[PDB]
RNA sequence: AUAAGAAUAUGAUGUUGGUUCAGAUUAAGCGCUAAAUAAGGACAUGACACAUGCGAAUCAUACGUUUAUUAUUGAUAAGAUAAUAAAUAUGUGGUGUAAACGUGAGUAAUUUUAUUAGGAAUUAAUGAACUAUAGAAUAAGCUAAAUACUUAAUAUAUAAAAAGGAUAUAUAAUAUAUUUAUCUAUAGUCAAGCCAAUAAUGGUUUAGGUAGUAGGUUUAUUAAGAGUUAAACCUAGCCAACGAUCCAUAAUCGAUAAUGAAAGUUAGAACGAUCACGUUGACUCUGAAAUAUAGUCAAUAUCUAUAAGAUACAGCAGUGAGGAAUAUUGGACAAUGAUCGAAAGAUUGAUCCAGUUACUUAUUAGGAU
RNA sequence: GAGCGUUAAUCAUAAUGGUUUAAAGGAUCCGUAGAAUGAAUUAUAUAUUAUAAUUUAGAGUUAAUAAAAUUAAUUAAAGAAUU
RNA sequence: GGAUUAAAACUAGAGUAGCGAAACGGAUUCGAUACCCGUGUAGUUCUAGUAGUAAACUAUGAAUACAAUUAUUUAUAUAUAUAUAUAUAAAUAAUAAAUGAAAAUGAAAGUAUUCCACCUGAAGAGUACGUUAGCAAUAAUGAAACUCAAAACAAUAGACGG
RNA sequence: ACAUAUUAUUAUCUUAUUAUUUAUAUAAUAUUUUUUAAUAAAUUUAUUAAUUUAUAUUUAUUUAUAUCAGAAAU
């Protein structure tokens, strides 16, 4: 018998899906939005240089 | 993975749930230049109460389940603690049978000798009137009774004999019949052995299958072993 | 891998044995002496007391307030409205000060340090503040007004939100567009809590210690284990001559410094890492995290405004004191950073420089004849 | 040598030691712990260790045979001399 | 940790011839709190205890493996043409080797292994203080400061010796 | 001996503050609630001040426990 309120097993391994990882963290913009202004163009840019690194 | 450690339960009973478990750990001791063995006790949970004293068991570590206990009863790898304690209780039945037996045993002798002590008789009168009544003719009851206390029904001179008879004599040729054994054994093995022939073929005659193609001790041990099933077996 | 001895006993000899010396070094002081330059350091002592000036501000594109001009209105000029250009940070607001800097008092470890390819309770509806993506941003009240605060609406058992401002254009205050902010959700990044194992000074002429003490069960509390804290009920344990408990002392450590052939020993100033503290003690608020250099009360000292007041230089410079002994009441935000701001920019004793001082190191301090 | 000296300190400079007679064997033995040490063969293992089986050279038990009359405790006696 | 532990000493009760701390006398002597003599108390003896100290010494902890000889005893065994002879151990003596400052050690103080106790200049000091134990005397444990460059052992050659 | 300073402790005494926990109010505020005046508008309704009613949030006093600190003892 192992301890009264401790878990028997030890916690499973948490695996990281590269592919779900990405979808999670760097997403892509779902729609092609009017970025006409010129701070929207400047971020617009960098979330595109961010996501490819 | 949880650190694991083995040894041995010293002590058990005394807290609830919780038993010392004597670890020892190998260290280099820089100062003597030796690898040492250090020792702890860990206070470790025993949550089914099975371990005993003497044990040996594995100890994982485990959440903070009190102010100094931080490891559990894992396996128990050796249970002699747990023999001793099986063993300690059979003992007391198994010797109180015995004593008991040997008590009635102790009182029963005790009985024959005293009612001995009651029958003035004598083994050397009886004798001396088995001896002249039977060299007389004289038949008086005494004889009679002297057939129940021996129980010598029929007086004749190969009863006064085999109502002497002592022990010593049966083991006299008991230790004649166990030398001739072994002296038989040695010389049989020692003549077939000397004729590799007479081998060969004491071997087959016996139920060995192609002894010639055999080792000298894995073919001597047949020898011995059907030279004793020869002399042992057909006496 | 790199390992040297010497002087001193004795009448003389051999040996035992201590003492001292030859080497290197410093957070050094002192005596005598002293040229320039470059670089590295500089109160180890009283966590003693401190005159004076500085070290934390910033935003006017949150709200409000105040001018001037022009136009319209006001049949006489007091005001109103809009545009334009200024002013206001002694009004309400936002963000910033849990960091950095300084110090080593406490701390010998239920707490601190170091280490491990350690662990679970198998750690919150925590984002602190940036990144990627998606969606949302509603109605009243209160204040003079609001991106203040309060109460509601709707948004992943379901719970739990918000905020507008600036600039254009079109309308008749509204709508779009741009720009900058607000809120929520998911992941990432940064970053937190807790536990184990091992190691960490001297004294037993401190030998017994412990009574929430050791363990079990349950509730409360927490994101979370556990006598961690509080309550209840049980068992009689737990630690200790391989040194318990107690006392004294001390911030700890390194790929740092010193030394040695090396194992080691010493230091812990300088560089870096960690911890603790900001005159002393306790407590509370906010918050993911604070017994916070905050607030509350008390203690000690000082001060002026005499108030249920303010201050506490272990921030920089500096002064008195103590001591053998440790420096300028300097310059600059040019560089690297940090904070505020949409930006323009503002602030920065962080920092960068210089000054003082042979404290250390290095170079130079004239060659041929 | 722009230092030199001196004081205060740190490291190094002999245990690749000793205890009859020079500092140092505990009066003696018994025996607990020892994180002290300790036989043989073979087979495994994760290996100078562990486990299992097997073995008798250390250490013990019993008996047989021979030998010895000491050392403890207790009780019962003797002797020369002395006053 | 435990047990045993000379002599002296102590507690209680018996004993007390001889011996004999002390005490009191006689001598010796310049003096004689001595050496010598007398009278001689405690003690020395026994029983029941306390105490755990000695040059308690081989000034040498215990165990195991091992190494060259002789001599002398002892023990066991063997043999005989019966009284010796031959073996194997132990003890002791003198040694080789080895070790050692040497004196010497000699089966250890040799060659090795294992475990325990103990030491780190002299003096202060086995003292002071504290503690523990004891009826007590005491026993165990056990420092530091100050001061010094000493201090000690074996051996050598002398000098000296009632 | 002892006179001092420092620290620690407590079956003791006093105690700021705070936390938690009691009891109380003709306590305050908001809402609800029962009525009542005054006032106002319109021609019943609203507002204000009271009373009744519960509810939530506070406040004052109060009970108990713990607690900085000081006192006494050790
Ligand atoms: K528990
Ligand atoms: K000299
Ligand atoms: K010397
Ligand atoms: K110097
Ligand atoms: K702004
Ligand atoms: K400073
Ligand atoms: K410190
Ligand atoms: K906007
Ligand atoms: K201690
Ligand atoms: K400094
Ligand atoms: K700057
Ligand atoms: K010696
Ligand atoms: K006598
Ligand atoms: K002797
Ligand atoms: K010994
Ligand atoms: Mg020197
Ligand atoms: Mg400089
Ligand atoms: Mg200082
Ligand atoms: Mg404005
Ligand atoms: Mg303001
Ligand atoms: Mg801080
Ligand atoms: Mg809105
Ligand atoms: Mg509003
Ligand atoms: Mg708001
Ligand atoms: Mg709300
Ligand atoms: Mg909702
Ligand atoms: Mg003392
Ligand atoms: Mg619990
Ligand atoms: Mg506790
Ligand atoms: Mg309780
Ligand atoms: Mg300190
Ligand atoms: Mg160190
Ligand atoms: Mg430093
Ligand atoms: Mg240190
Ligand atoms: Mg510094
Ligand atoms: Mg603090
Ligand atoms: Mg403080
Ligand atoms: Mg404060
Ligand atoms: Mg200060
Ligand atoms: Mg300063
Ligand atoms: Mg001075
Ligand atoms: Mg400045
Ligand atoms: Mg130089
Ligand atoms: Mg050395
Ligand atoms: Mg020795
Ligand atoms: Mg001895
Ligand atoms: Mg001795
Ligand atoms: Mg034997
Ligand atoms: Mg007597
Ligand atoms: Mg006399
Ligand atoms: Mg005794
Ligand atoms: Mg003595
Ligand atoms: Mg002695
Ligand atoms: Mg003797
Ligand atoms: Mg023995
Ligand atoms: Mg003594
Ligand atoms: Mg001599
Ligand atoms: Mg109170
Ligand atoms: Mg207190």
């Amino acid at each position: 018998k192992h301890p009264k309120g401790s878990h028997r097993l030890s916690p499973k391994v948490n695996f990281i899906d590269v592919d779900n990882l990405i979808a999670k963290t760097v997403a892509e913009p779902q729609s092609i939005k009017s970025s006409n202004g010129s701070a929207q163009k400047v971020r617009l840019q960098k979330a595109e240089l961010r996501r490819k690194f | 993975a949880r650190q694991n450690f083995l040894g041995l339960v010293v002590s058990q009973g005394k807290m609830q749930k919780t038993v010392k478990v004597r670890v020892e750990t190998k260290v280099f001791n820089k100062k003597i230049n030796k690898e040492l063995f250090h020792r702890r006790d860990y206070l470790v949970h025993d949550e089914g109460e099975i371990s005993r004293e003497g044990d040996l068991v594995r100890i994982e570590a485990t959440r903070p389940l009190s102010k100094r206990k931080f490891f559990a009863i894992a396996e128990i790898i050796r249970n002699k603690g747990q023999q001793f304690a099986l063993y300690e209780s059979e003992a007391q039945l198994s010797v109180a049978k015995e004593e008991a037996q040997k008590a009635k045993e102790f009182l029963d002798k005790r009985s024959v000798r005293e009612n001995k002590l009651n029958e003035k008789t004598t083994l050397l009168r009886d004798i001396r009137t088995i001896q002249d009544a039977l060299s007389s003719g004289s038949t008086p009851k005494e004889l009679l009774e002297i057939k129940q206390r021996y129980g010598i029904q029929d007086f004749s001179q190969e009863t006064v004999r085999q109502l002497l008879q002592l022990d010593i004599s049966g083991l006299e040729v008991n230790l004649e019949k166990q030398r001739s054994l072994i002296d038989r054994i040695q010389t049989r093995l020692s003549e077939l052995l000397s004729n590799d022939l007479k081998c060969d073929q004491f071997l087959k005659d016996h139920g060995v299958e192609d002894p010639l193609t055999l080792k000298k001790n894995i073919k001597k041990n047949l020898l011995r072993k059907h030279v004793m099933m020869d002399m042992q077996q057909p006496s």
